[PDB]
């Protein structure tokens, strides 16, 4: 859950690889693209609620 | 017997020169343990929420 500990982005899963004289993880990460605009709000009144 | 001084000199330049260089190579150690937490708070409590 801490950001940016593994990978780039939200992070989802790993696999460790051994190396002559050390590790090496591939992590795996999941990142967003494709946005758009809209128009927002807080909140929304009915009823006086 | 120029030599036999310069010798003498030469030698305990280079030891303190020597315990010099320990003690900054001690620091300097230190110092990168330091900025390595500070990266890690920065990236941490900054970027997102702890």
């Amino acid at each position: 859950k801490r950001v940016d500990f593994c990978g780039k982005g939200y992070h989802l899963m790993s696999f460790p690889q051994s190396a002559p004289h050390g590790v090496v993880f591939l992590h795996v990460t999941y990142v967003p693209a494709q946005e758009k605009n809209f128009t927002t709000a807080p909140a929304i009144c009915h009823d006086g609620k | 017997e120029a030599e036999v001084q310069i010798d003498r000199l030469i030698t305990g330049r280079l030891q303190s020169l020597q315990t010099y260089v320990t003690q900054q190579l001690i620091r300097a150690a230190e110092i990168r343990a330091s900025a390595n937490l500070a990266a890690t708070k920065m990236s941490e409590c900054v970027l997102g929420q702890s």
